[PDB]
């Protein structure tokens, strides 16, 4: 039971580190990139209308 | 003067303008709503009218006040609550019998039935006079003469008329200056444009040493006067609590509180609580209120008054800076000031820019901070005064990526974090060395190093101990405590002390309420002293467990210093610390052996 | 005639059609003030002007004009060294009166006798972090890309105080042959920041060999845009007449861009993407053209502009336009600052296009460039491997990888860490690099030829 | 004439116009600034004046040239550096005493000081002639005629007189052509408008390789003469490096280098660099430069020049393409050309399309890439020619989804991606198979197979090694390399070697920068033989670590191979690569057992 | 809101004002403008959306004499479950806390389904006695 | 299209019109309205872009005589790659389903690379028997 416990904890430890460092910041950066383009399409339109 | 041609939405357009300038304050119609001239096309002027125009018509008169949007800085400024364009709230509460000021009702910018006793300064008939020179003073405090009457800037000449000592009305004159004929008469109150910064002899790097009486600012990353500081808010993280603390505990001459466009429930608290509260440097006569001049706009108040707010407060502080007093400027919050700008642009059809937020934003936020600072005071005596700016910022889009928070962090050299967690745990403020920096720090500590404190050495060593500890906590989580030595465990203990003694406060005693420079100094001296000996002794054959059982009485004593008087050794240098050095040395002989 | 209206910083003048483009006019205010302005637009019996002084307080028939009849030019002189100016060329600390020996108009194109032979000599500040990875040639432009929460001001300061000590050493190597002068233009910065720069020139003894132009943010937005240009016209004059290498430090670019943006959303032009100007590119281009060797071929203008991202990204319209025009960038990072590394300049994506050109063999080694290629690769892979170490542990971390982990630490704490009075030289930097690089096997070190490798491990 | 009505910015309006196209060339003032009539509004034509302006009086004459903006096509344009508005920069250095053009100036577009050598043609007296016929030639090069002089398109007739062999001037007439009376007399140079593509008899399908000289380009996805290429930037592109390569290595007869409003340093690097390097077939008269004609513009140099640059360059290309010369046209960078359209659209006030970039960007861009390609030469003689358009682009949005990049991606035939991480490590030019394509590869690979190479099989195997590497690389980072098998462990390793060795072509040699079609083949072959042998060896019983250790020295030798010159063995097919095959085979026996 | 200010001031009564739906009021404000020279801000919602919210908000608080009061609970419906939607964000800054009601609990079949997980009253202590 | 309608109607033929490239067609529409009084909507695309697509699309369907038909295959390349871009988004609505080609299959080395996961035709079952 010990030897197995020793192997499984090593895998569970890698997964926490992976989701924390890689996954979450990728979701932040991608969201942001798209946000910045997106708001500008709505704004420029209003300026076009006004002109 | 003018005649109204059209009124479209909140905006009034008026013809027969042959002499309206584009900053002028005007009273539109017969309802005398407040308005200011944004643009001029031809003989037609564009005015944004900030106060409700339901009842207003076309063909009605437009009467200029004859000057831009300005604030009057006169005497009687203390123990009054104002708006950001400045009109006494208090006088409206009595007269109108309504707390807030409703449409079409206006009052002079200060009370005018009030009379003051004017004493002369150092001038006499026929002597030459210049800007910033003290022509007389008025008391308002029984601590200081708050209103020094200075000669107006943009005014100089030879004085044809000096009134003597005696009591005069605000309307009544006391000075005439001859400078290309009669320049004008002058009165106690002088006028000053909000967006125009006062002239000064010269501005200097922010370095003037004074406390805010909150230890953690000073200890972790030296608190600065003439500084610029941003603090993150979220309107229930305890920012409002530290603002009332920051205002009381300080030893500065005045505090100017600016509620830029706030809840109004927070503004209600500052009105009432501050006269209840008592000075930490003595004085009666409504203590905190007497030292404080209060500008209060809630979020519902005209977009102009909120917009003016930050400018108007900083103007009162700069003027006093010129007087040679140290003033603290506390603003909550520049995110509400920014928002208001968005409102105005949108109402005009003036294009905003990035994130829907004005293009006007960057340059304006920057214009404001540069007014704040250390200066040598305008006029011939030459004095030092300072204005310290603390501005709260908060999300403006529900993100911290908002143009405002990110623009201000660039301009500022001080950043101090603020947390929900530490506030629930009863540490107020909430500054940690991971969410802060101060680049002003090198000059401040240096200044402190001169006076008696060993400050620079101590402070670098303090930052490092809290940093190194964080890393040592991560090991406790993963591996546990079976891979940490006596020396690493010791780092943790010292760090807990630094945090306990400085960061955690809540007004436990009238020793947390005010702390001098000396008490801050003695606390850290004690922690480093223990750190070096303790680690040395474990290297020489001792254990953390051993150190702990013997240290006992001396170690609890340094933790509790914050409840006790600092006045034990002398009068502000603490005896509980001075004796500790000897006991800690003695402690270490026993520990090694 | 007289003023019809003002819409923002645009002033609507009614006047006749006889003035020229950028002709100065003067506005007589009834307040006892004169304000100068220059024609942005000329139209059928009206003109639209941006005023350098003020931005508001302009009337209708109280306000009158007289046209100067003279287009906007800078009196550029060479005896302008040691004199202190503001953002218009008035003294604020009682530096010597401007005079005149030539007048040049500002258009980003005075006489424009910029490069058709590229730079090839080397300039070193003694900073390894900068010099090795980014080989600064005598008329290249490499900006400093930083972000909020950094001491960009401090690094700009490192350059300015350490330059003018390293350069005579470089004079002997034939890296230089001539004196150095610094022309500092500050835009839109705090009093406190402005004094810091002035403090650095005093402190060194290069207050007589520097020109300082100070523009603050509370001075008009229109004054602020003229400030870099004014500095640049002067700079070209010093280069021409007295044949010195002029380094221009133009700080801060974001402040300048905020000014352009207010004069493009208040214009009758619709601005580009993210409310930032459509000719924002152009405005930036005006500075940038004014780079390279100037006639007589021994003076030059070299440029390091300072950018702080106000939104922490290279996504933003300012970094992306800036980087295209210039030839590299020198990148500063947040992580390194937090840790206690000064200068905190990271070397991960910092790049020099004209690296090859800049290195020589009559004042630098030829191995500067070869060894650079290794450092950039190795550091880059090493930084990425470290993040990877965190995730995986030791179950996908090799022996070789452990060696990359060691190279990374050592590079950070030695190559990048040096105080603000520490001066290096190129030969020393190469030697220290060689040592770090030494633990790697021969096989590993494969982007450098066997001839080089074998001699110096 | 015209009268200048308004000068508002670079856009100038003048009344009392007549004629006026929409591309008609005008000179504004007595200064003679470059402009073009964009619009007409009423009698008044709106001209954008693209030259610098700080001193243009309103109410001066505007002179029409009477004709659209054109370039002169004739002898002596080769080995000459011009801007896009056609003014000899070399002449500008002499006259002006300034390297760049000063504003307020204009000068003729071709030097009129020199004489050129006319040699007869293939059209004698009474032969019928029709445009693009080779009337004669002028030698400009010391191995070829770079300028074969054609009769201009839409001219035809029978030749009464051909002037005899001899030297003449280029101003001097040497031909009379009869069509409908005396048609006109002709000179060596003729004009052609740049907004009119020069006609062609017929277009031919591309089939003849563009030898790019670079391994990473030949190997990953090859290009063809008659091709179209898009390259996205981010300032790690190494555009000057690859452009300099294209000029020297590409085996085209002529190369037209176009500076589209660049650094001004980089254009200066490629001018200086050509005479220092040597031609690929011998000849000196400033070697590479002798075949190279430059359009050079700088960023804040006249916008008309910048805008005209791709058009003027491509018209130059088309002329040589009708002469029956193969041409490599390098456009660097078109995104600054597109930027100009953003600017134009802004100045005018017209509404834009996506992200402020106009809609007319896609259609204009599409015409441009369509004027390039492989063709059968215009005129009776019949020759084959080519235009290969290679265009760099860049974001300004910090993504790859922005209009400029997108509109080019739509149209382009060959795409060479840019991967920021590889470039951060340095691997100029940097690509993966997933970010790049050439639709042309199939037809190219059959052609390469005839030549000697094993090219088809190697193209499929190259894609496959990179594609597998990408999938496995995600699994390694997140999960661990523990799941992976030893063959897939190998996949990462062989692929890594290809990254460092191919992509990296910056070098410090011309052997580490020029990799011939044969040198590129041997390298790729050697590396695949390794991978196949390697997957087998571990399969019948060997480790990734054990295998790696045995090849060892032999692996270093293939890495360092690239540095070695290509001029040895049979030609570039060295004995060094051939022996290496045997050593891999031997190693395979050891590794397995 | 006006009717309420009169009952509260003159005859001194504690009034709770229930206002539903602030999202429909906001839409109306975005909706008007179709010949005005007034331009909206983010997501098509005004730059002056603040101003309009404020307007409702100004009638809310203690009345003078203070035994009567006007107490306001506005009700805001997220149409797409986005807390970064402009309507809740501006309001949230002005308001003294917020009540969050989530879909998840309604789904288990709890009614009312107020998750008190991110809900806050910032003057929680101040109310009780 | 008009010629196809003549083929389908008068002589009862099965007509296949293959119409490439819609994207090029979309741009052309976009370049105009830059001096028309008619104003451009979302992402600078005309609002009557839908109307333009629908005129093209109209000649498609079984003709009367019910022995002829015109089947229409429009060819769209996504210029930005996403399917929420204006060019594809509007077209997918007018049509009854969609067919997705994908970059990913192409990379592995597949031909014709067709992903089927978002691909569905909602009138498929009824037609066929």
């Amino acid at each position: 039971a010990f030897i197995i416990l020793d192997e499984v904890i090593k895998v569970t430890n890698r997964r926490v580190n992976a989701i924390e460092h890689v996954i979450i910041p990728r979701t932040e950066n991608t969201i942001a990139y798209i946000n910045s383009e997106l708001d500008e399409l709505d704004r420029e339109e209003f300026y076009r209308l006004k002109k | 003067y003018g005649a109204i041609y059209s009124v479209s939405g909140p905006v009034v357009i008026a013809e027969n303008m042959i002499g309206c300038a584009m900053y002028e304050l005007v009273k539109v119609g017969h309802d005398n709503l407040v308005g200011e001239v944004i643009r001029i096309d031809g003989d037609k002027a564009t005015i944004q009218v900030y106060e409700e125009t339901a009842g207003l018509t076309v063909g009605d008169p437009v009467l200029r006040t004859g000057k831009p949007l300005s604030v009057e800085l006169g005497p009687g400024l203390m123990e009054t609550i104002y708006d950001g364009i400045q009109r006494p709230l208090k006088a409206i509460k009595e007269e109108s019998q309504s707390i807030y000021i409703p449409r079409g009702i206006d009052t002079p910018a200060l009370d005018r039935t009030i009379k003051w006793q004017f004493t002369p300064g150092k001038f006499q008939v026929g002597d030459h006079i210049s800007g910033g020179d003290i022509y007389g003073s008025v008391f308002e405090n029984s601590l200081i003469s708050s209103h020094k009457i200075l000669l107006p800037p943009r005014s100089r000449g030879t004085i044809t008329w000096i009134a003597p000592a005696g009591e005069y009305t605000l309307d009544e004159k006391i000075l005439e200056v001859e400078f290309d004929g009669k320049k004008s008469d002058f009165t106690l109150y002088h006028t000053w444009p909000v967006r125009v910064p006062r002239p000064v002899t010269e501005k200097l790097s922010a370095d003037y040493p004074l406390l805010t009486g909150q230890r953690v600012l000073d200890a972790l990353f030296p608190c600065v006067q003439g500084g610029t500081t941003c603090i993150p808010g979220a309107f229930g993280c305890g920012k409002t609590v530290i603002s009332q603390s920051l205002s009381k505990y300080s030893n500065s001459d005045a505090i100017i509180y600016v509620g830029c466009g706030e809840r109004g429930n927070e503004m209600a608290e500052v009105l009432m609580e501050f006269p209840e509260l008592y000075t930490e440097m003595s004085g009666t006569k409504e203590p905190i209120m007497k030292r404080t001049t209060l500008v209060a706009n809630t979020s519902n108040m005209p977009v102009a008054a909120r917009e003016a707010s930050i400018y108007t407060g900083i103007t009162l502080a700069e003027y006093f800076r010129d007087q040679g007093k140290n003033v603290s400027m506390i603003a909550d919050s520049s995110s509400r000031w920014a928002e208001a700008l968005r409102e105005i642009s949108g109402r005009l059809g003036e294009m905003p820019a990035d994130q829907g937020f004005p293009a006007y934003l960057g340059a304006k936020l920057a214009s404001f901070y540069e007014r704040a600072g250390k200066a040598v005071a305008l006029g011939s005596p030459d004095r030092t005064g300072s204005v310290s700016i603390v501005a709260a910022v908060s999300p403006a889009g529900g993100d911290f990526s908002d143009p405002v928070t990110t623009a201000t962090l660039g301009i500022t050299q001080v950043f101090w974090g603020l947390d929900k967690k530490l506030a629930q745990r009863k540490h107020f403020p909430s500054i940690n060395t991971s969410v802060s920096y101060s680049k002003y720090t090198n000059v401040l500590n240096k200044f402190y190093d001169s006076n008696y404190p060993e400050f620079p050495v101590l402070r670098d060593r303090m930052k490092e101990i809290l940093s190194n500890a964080e890393e040592l906590e991560q090991v406790v989580q993963l591996v546990g405590k079976s891979a940490l030595s006596d020396s690493d465990k010791i780092t943790l203990d010292v760090a807990t002390l630094i945090k306990e003694d400085f960061l955690q406060q809540n007004g436990y005693s009238t020793y947390d309420a005010f702390c001098p420079i000396w008490k801050t100094f003695d606390m850290m001296r004690a922690f480093i002293s223990y750190h070096d000996e303790a680690q040395k002794a474990v290297a020489n054959g001792a254990n953390w467990s051993k150190l702990a059982d013997s240290t006992g009485d001396v170690k609890h004593a340094v933790s509790s210093s914050k409840f006790f008087e600092p006045s034990r050794g002398e009068k502000e240098v603490h005896g509980e610390f001075e004796k500790l050095l000897s006991t800690m040395q003695e402690r270490f002989a026993e520990s090694t052996d | 005639n007289t003023v019809s209206g003002v819409n923002g910083p645009l002033v609507i003048l009614e006047k006749v059609k006889f003035p020229r483009y950028n002709e100065i006019v003067n506005l007589t205010l009834p307040d006892g003030t004169v304000r100068q302005g220059q024609v942005l637009e000329i139209r059928g019996d009206r003109a639209i002007v941006q005023v350098f002084e003020g931005t508001s307080g302009i009337d209708v028939k109280k306000t009158t004009v007289e046209f100067t009849g003279e287009s906007l030019r800078i009196p550029v002189s060479e005896d302008m060294l040691g004199r202190i100016f503001d953002g218009s060329g008035r003294p604020i600390d009682n530096g010597p009166k401007v005079f005149a020996e030539d007048y040049l108009d500002i258009n980003g194109s005075p006489i424009n006798p910029y490069a058709r032979i590229y730079p090839e000599e080397m300039i070193s500040t003694g900073v390894s972090a900068i010099d090795t990875m980014n080989s600064i040639a005598r008329g290249q432009k490499i900006p400093i890309f930083s972000a909020s929460g950094l001491p960009h001001n401090e690094i700009a300061a490192q350059i300015c105080r350490q330059a003018g000590l390293v350069r005579p050493t470089k004079d002997v190597h034939d890296g230089h042959e001539e004196n150095f002068s610094i022309v500092f233009a500050a835009m839109g910065v705090n009093l406190e920041t402005a004094r810091f720069f002035k403090q650095d020139f005093e402190e060194n003894g290069s207050l007589e060999r520097t020109s300082l132009f100070l523009n603050l943010a509370n001075d008009p937005t229109i004054e602020r845009i003229i400030t870099p240009r004014l500095a640049l016209t002067t700079a070209e004059y010093l280069a021409y007449q007295t044949e010195r290498h002029v380094l221009t430090i133009l700080t801060d670019m974001s402040s300048y861009a905020d000014a352009l943006r207010e004069v493009s959303a208040a214009r009758e032009e619709v601005p580009g993407r993210r409310g930032y100007p459509g000719y924002m590119y152009t405005d930036l281009s005006t500075i940038y053209e004014r780079a390279g060797r100037v006639e007589g071929r021994n003076g030059s203008i070299t440029q390091i502009p300072i950018l702080t991202m106000p939104n922490d990204d290279i996504t933003h319209p300012i970094p992306d336009l800036t980087g295209y025009i210039t030839e590299g960038q020198i990148f500063v990072d947040r992580q390194l600052h937090n840790k206690g590394i000064y200068p905190p300049i990271n070397v991960l994506p910092s790049l020099s296009r004209l690296m090859k050109s800049a290195i020589g063999e009559g004042m630098t080694r030829k191995d500067h460039g070869d060894v650079s290629n290794q450092l950039y690769a190795k550091y880059a892979i090493g930084k990425d491997a470290a993040a990877m170490k965190a995730v995986v542990g030791e179950e996908a971390l090799s022996i070789e990888d452990k060696l990359s982990l060691e190279f990374l630490e050592k590079f950070e704490k030695t190559f990048i860490t040096q105080g603000a009075y520490e001066d290096r030289t190129v030969f020393e930097s190469l030697d220290q690099a060689w040592s770090l690089l030494r633990i790697y096997p021969k096989e590993m070190l494969n982007r450098i030829s066997p001839k080089i490798l074998d001699e110096f491990y």
